[PDB]
């Protein structure tokens, strides 16, 4: 009731992101990972948080099968992304990596989505460049926590603790509305990099 | 001011593979016995679940044996290499700065013998490796081991990764075609002492490299305009190109650290290659008349079984096409930049053994494919010579 | 049997179509460097060692150098300010970003002078001595510039000081053997892998610490320039190299857990000046063997001694080495990038004095680098007319 | 009893490892160079020989050093060809790795052998083994190398990385041409240590 175990990591069920009074509920949890030549790799453990009023905004999907919600062209993914409530994603690093590869991999994933939506101009390009430059001096060892907090739909407050504590300060803020939406799409869109977290969110909504 | 004639004259014909040589360290490691040896010599025998995951990779790897300079004796003499992350780059470099050019020199002697020319006529060295770096470079060290002329022109490509064997053939193509009489040593040599690492549950993708990577060197003599009845071309190079694959950015990281070279695998590499390879190959084959896939031979880098399986299935190849690659995977594992040079040689050997009409198992044209970080896909289009002594 | 060349070749000689250079913003006056360097490395008490270093700086012919390693960066990275503590990881964290970033700044300028569009760049040839990475700096640079995914790449890591000539030699064959090819020839150096605290046990390391600075040069290279659209600055007519007699072992560069360590074991200026003329005498034959003082001299400014002894051995007039000495003065030894700067400075001197060519009035000239081996790399260039 | 060479104590009387023959220190010096104003010392060196060496070099006694050391004097080869036991002690000043040391020795001796028409497959293989002996070693500051010509046709090599004087022979050159070339490296007209050769020439000349 106080915590859920996600790939071995304790994720709080209720959580106020750094510098925020608004309390968010754990709506779904999961991982990023893959299989390579038979071995399962886990990159991160993830939890998606939102204000408890989110269920009231997605009433139409209640009672439907999760298959219907997560299927392509259902419309659920964008509806979830657009719901006008505060949201947060927590990422706990499992496979330790350097900040530069992590930020640079974000850059290319968000760029692909922005180009596909005809939304990638010099402003978005510069915003991703500065996002990479935020991450590149950091190390992301096993246990490090990253908090992305959409207090508005058009900004992302980023909090980071390399040592695995829960950060209490905001280290960086994405101020580009298109980048902020593309980052939500990276985790909740049809081409999500964590289909496990999206399916978990979908199950809680349809329950 | 008037134009001048080309001051260093160019050659006319396509760059040809005139001779091939390969070399491996003598110690053989049977894959059926490697999990026990590896986990014991790294002092990880208590990690039973981790070892089971490694056994599973090895059993699926399609590798019967690998050759390695890192014997028991060498590992015992270099305990830092048998750890997970202790400082060890200095003793690793002490190994590879000698062994990488030495192995290449052994392969080059054979290539030079098949070619039939004399070493004083070698004009260029193009050298790829992923196994450490040094100053002077391994190209310079190779030049001395072979006793080449002091004026040999050199292209040292350190830290290539698995596409490096295609890279040296691509560079050799332009060096040989643009220089009349040029004879190029295209060299790829790999020794795993910079990547070898104890297994760790915190580095599960590293288990894959530990199961696949072996040692070896290949060398081609490359030149345009072969002397009739004196030099014999095995393959002509007609096209060389490369591309980064869509949505593949960040798939492979390789950090050279105080603890040696560490690979991070962040995306599905077999999936990215198979999904995107056909669109690129379709452009590459146009200059040779766009033969059907099953009318061509396939010297594909054997990065691992999944890549060969998924590419074969995407392109609907008959099962003989990938056999040369699987033969090299079986007998040598993944020798990084050197492997694809071994594969083409094995296709030529298979052709001779089966009495095919060409050295490409009867196909006239074929691909020579490498891939690696980027993700970078490197492709050359080759013409196989007729099979005739 | 025979087939037409499937990838068409070009016709004319490879030309330098545009030039760009870049350096980090922070300038270190050589007259103030002994105090700064010995203090920041916690060696301020080594009075005798520091006086040796000050004598190197006073005679170095360097007025300033550009460095990314500001006081702020060095304090953030204390392992780099030691003599031999493990530090390669934090050194690589600096150079894997800064080396392609500096190259990108220079390349934008070269592309602007060239006048073409970056989607027409077909190849990258890249030299450095400042760390290594996977993917390589060439891949990083292609992304920074937004080049096409099909750009063909030759990454030459760990070259040493001859790498600037190396990329031009490789660009020559790539440009000439490929119709329409437009090559980014790139050299970029950032001294974070070689920086090292001074030590009486590494007296030759004092030399590197006095001479080495940061910078990047980029040339756009291509054959058959479009008339009225592209303007050749120099034509590349010859490219060659040789190991110098009795020079084996002159320079060792060991990449270690503590970064890159140079050992100087022989007299590099003496070895170059003793052997350079016999090789240059072969190189000039295909352009008619002009006399030394009828040529221009883009020589890598490895140190004042090399320039002084080559000048004296060949009996060159003082203007011949001035471009090299200008670069040494304002930038120091930028390893593989240096000689790309020198050719640009010879062009700038030609324009300022109103000479008849971009080689200060000479038709032909040498583009020379040298490094471990000892390796001597030489290209013979033809300078474009200047009105 | 002891001479100070570049700050390192060199015994005036020395029996090389596993030898009963005692040798006199005939001359001492360094290898080094100057680079962009700073003076570098690579090693301190001492040449040792049976005291009878002076009898064999009688014609040089009383002459001035500039005659002995000058090119074409014939002193160099005569000194090299004297039929007594000889030894060289090398004390490392600039720490270097074993592979570059052996490799530079290889190229230095190869040049001399090629110049004398004495570089064949036998000599090439001998230099390859010499490099392989040195390449696993480190040669830090203080390390000592002893070369000992018990015969003119062999060289006994002894090495202490830690800077003691070794008591055991670690490697032997068995090629006569290589043995003479190694002596020429230190005592020939193109010696890498003109200081040591002047010191030897002085000791020979400064006798009645």
């Amino acid at each position: 009731l106080q915590v859920v175990n996600v790939e071995g990591i304790d994720f709080a069920t209720k959580f106020a992101p750094p510098t925020s009074s608004t309390e968010l509920d754990l709506i779904g949890h999961g991982n990023t990972g893959m299989e390579i030549e038979t071995v399962e790799i886990r990159f991160t453990a993830m939890g998606f948080y939102a204000e408890p009023s989110i269920s009231e905004h997605l009433q139409k999907w209640k009672g439907k099968a999760v298959s219907e919600l997560v299927e392509d062209d259902s419309g659920f993914h964008k509806e979830l992304i657009q719901v006008p409530v505060e949201k947060a994603v927590r990422i706990s690093i499992i496979k330790g990596i350097k900040g530069l590869p992590y930020g640079s991999a974000l850059q290319s994933s968000l760029r692909d989505r922005l180009v596909n939506d005809d939304k990638f101009e010099e402003e978005e390009e510069e915003a991703l460049e500065k996002l990479v430059e935020f991450f590149q001096p950091h190390n992301l060892p096993k246990g490090a926590n990253i908090i992305y907090h959409w207090a508005t739909p058009d900004t992302v407050k980023i909090s980071l603790s390399e040592e695995g504590k829960i950060p209490d300060e905001v280290s960086y803020t994405i101020e580009d509305a298109n980048v902020a939406e593309a980052l939500l799409d990276l985790y909740l869109g049809e081409n999500t990099i964590t289909p496990s977290t999206l399916s978990s969110v979908a199950e809680a909504i349809a329950a | 001011r008037a134009a001048l004639p080309r001051a260093q004259p160019r050659a006319e014909g396509p760059a040809c593979v005139l001779g091939i040589g390969t070399a491996v360290p003598p110690a053989e490691f049977l894959q059926s016995e490697y999990p026990d040896f590896f986990f014991n010599i790294t002092n990880c025998g208590e990690k039973e679940a981790l070892k089971a995951k490694f056994k599973r990779i090895c059993d699926k790897s399609g590798i019967r044996k690998r050759h390695m300079f890192l014997t028991e004796e060498v590992l015992k003499a270099n305990p830092g290499i048998c750890t997970y992350m202790e400082p060890s780059l200095n003793v690793r470099h002490d190994i590879v700065v000698v062994q990488v050019p030495k192995l290449a020199a052994e392969a080059a002697q054979k290539a030079i013998k098949e070619w039939g020319g004399r070493k004083s006529d070698i004009t260029h060295i193009v050298f790829a490796t992923t196994s450490g770096v040094n100053m002077p470079g391994a190209d310079h060290a190779l030049a001395k081991l072979l006793g080449l002329k002091p004026t040999v022109k050199r292209v040292m490509m350190y830290q290539t990764g698995c596409f490096g064997g295609a890279s040296v053939l691509r560079v050799a193509k332009d060096l040989a075609e643009n220089n009349k009489g040029a004879r190029v040593l295209a060299v790829a040599s790999e020794v795993t002492a910079v990547t070898y690492r104890a297994p760790s549950e915190n580095h599960l993708d590293g288990l894959v490299g530990s199961a696949l990577f072996g040692d070896g060197a290949g060398v081609y003599v490359v030149g345009s305009d072969p002397k009739p009845e004196v030099e014999k071309p095995l393959f002509e190079v007609h096209w060389a190109g490369e591309t980064i694959l869509p949505e593949s950015d960040g798939a492979i990281d390789g950090h050279l650290t105080e603890a040696g070279l560490i690979f991070h695998l962040m995306k599905d590499v077999p999936g990215l290659i198979s999904k995107n390879i056909e669109k690129f190959l379709n452009e590459a084959r146009k200059p040779v008349g766009s033969p059907a896939w099953n009318e061509m031979f396939w010297a594909v880098h054997p990065g691992g079984p999944a890549i060969l399986d998924q590419v074969e299935a995407k392109l609907k190849l008959t099962k003989d096409k990938m056999q040369g690659s699987r033969d090299i995977l079986s007998e040598f594992g993944n020798m990084s930049s050197a492997s694809v040079l071994f594969v083409l040689d094995q296709i030529r050997h298979r052709s001779v053994k089966m009495g095919a009409s060409t050295l490409g198992e009867g196909s006239e044209f074929g691909f020579f494919i490498g891939f690696g970080p980027g993700l970078t896909l490197e492709v050359l289009v080759l013409r196989a010579a007729p099979n005739s002594a």
